[PDB]
């Protein structure tokens, strides 16, 4: 039982967003589904749950007449609706799998979806601009350079490279935009003869880009 | 509402409790969550010292009156995380979050910068900019700085650097990036990265060369 989350958002302020969790195996039976809220660099925050199976929901105090909590049990999706967006609603928005009370009343919440970035901002989205960064040992890397907002994700060769491989925690740049970089480290020899390709998303530009990194 | 100690540290192999009070806890069982950097919360244990599968025996809970404890015996490098409190409140309505507990796990060796400095790339420059990139990683302590030379001078504009990051092996990340134009980049000699890391610096030179 495994939980699948929508894809990260920016909406500016007064208006709303819907993010949806997605049962695995088509089906959330018996059990409550339950999003809480994390800001950055901040603690978790409850935001509501529904028992799909029924479609009953219960919400926080803290967000009651602006927050919808729905189900398609068909579908096995729920989607939380939160809107008059403000900039504190920006955060992680996980879901989280809570059983049946009655039947587990000493439960907890489990598992978790891997989280729902949503940024509230009214500053204009800007998608990056991508540079190889070229190269025992050697670094090679991917420069993403001024975008907004975030996250931005990297892979490298469509996922098939892992091992070796950081990217780094943006920069808040004085500007409001951010960059990051990512570099993966590969044994010399390899370098006439390895494609290295980063593979780039920036989900709110609808960015989706694959750089080769040679050697000059 | 649930209140924990902000921070606690254990040495290498040793025992640590993290605690957990609030009166909710008097109807109901405290779970606990491990949450590392960037990562989603992991249930580790519920009920009466239950864990979820997966989860090391390592980790067992108790409670007791309006309090709860998590007691992790062995401590390992890995289990440094946030660890989060939660229960349904007394109504039995909501769930209720603690603050968290910052856990930190010492004995940590000292570990110097691993520095790496790119020049602007050729494709940069055609498009009539130029970024250097100096990445830094696997430090220990957190604490660094950075800072920059045009040749052997100092230079402070167009800098722009994160503070340190902790990395998924507890040891930290951070990044600078100096934007010149392309004639800037071109006119010297060499530009430096110059990190400074507990009474120590490494310097990365690159020249348009």
């Amino acid at each position: 039982v495994q939980l699948q989350q929508s894809g990260a958002e920016v909406k500016k302020p007064g208006s709303s967003v819907r993010v949806s969790c997605k049962a695995s195996g088509g089906t959330f039976n018996n059990n409550a589904i339950n999003w809480v809220r994390q800001a950055p660099g901040q603690g978790l925050e409850w935001m509501g749950g529904i028992i799909p199976m029924f479609g009953t929901a219960k919400y926080s105090q803290n967000f009651q007449g602006r927050v919808a909590i729905t189900a398609d049990e068909s579908t096995g999706t729920a989607s939380m609706e939160l809107s008059s967006l403000r900039s504190e609603d920006t955060a992680v928005y996980y879901c989280a799998r809570s059983r049946d009370l009655l039947l587990f009343p000493h439960h907890a919440l489990s598992p978790w979806g891997r989280g729902t970035m949503v940024t509230v901002s009214s500053a204009s989205t800007k998608g990056p601009s991508v540079f190889p960064l070229a190269p025992g040992t050697a670094a090679l890397g991917c420069l993403v350079k001024d975008y907004f907002p975030e996250p931005v994700t990297v892979s490298w060769n469509s996922g098939a490279l892992t091992s070796g491989v950081h990217t780094f925690p943006a920069v808040l740049q004085s500007s409001g935009l951010y960059s990051l970089s990512s570099v993966v480290t590969v044994p010399s020899s390899s370098l006439g003869t390895q494609t290295y390709i980063c593979n780039v998303n920036h989900k709110p530009s609808n960015t989706k880009v694959d750089k080769k990194v040679e050697p000059k | 509402e649930l209140t924990q100690d902000p921070a606690v540290s254990v040495a290498l192999g040793q025992t640590v409790r993290v605690t957990c009070q609030g009166d909710s806890l008097r109807s109901y069982y405290a779970s606990w969550y491990q949450q590392k950097p960037g990562q989603a919360p992991v249930l580790v244990i519920y009920g009466k010292n239950n864990r979820p599968s997966g989860i090391p025996d390592r980790f067992s809970g108790s409670s007791s009156g309006n309090t709860a404890s998590l007691t992790i015996t062995g401590a390992q490098a890995e289990d440094e995380a946030d660890y989060y409190c939660s229960s349904r409140d007394s109504s039995g309505n909501h769930w209720v979050f603690g603050g968290g507990t910052e856990l930190t796990v010492l004995g940590q060796p000292k570990a110097a910068p691993s520095v790496t400095l790119f020049p602007p790339s050729s494709e940069e420059l055609q498009a009539n900019k130029a970024t250097l990139v100096c990445l830094i990683s696997d430090f220990y302590p957190g604490a660094v700085t950075v800072a920059w030379k045009a040749d052997s001078s100092p230079v402070k504009a167009g800098v722009e650097t994160t503070t340190p990051s902790k990395q998924s092996n507890n040891k930290y990340a951070a990044s600078s990036y100096l934007s010149l134009t392309p004639e800037q980049w071109k006119s010297h000699r060499s530009y430096s990265c110059q990190v400074t890391h507990e009474g120590s610096t490494v310097e990365k030179t690159v020249a348009p060369t």
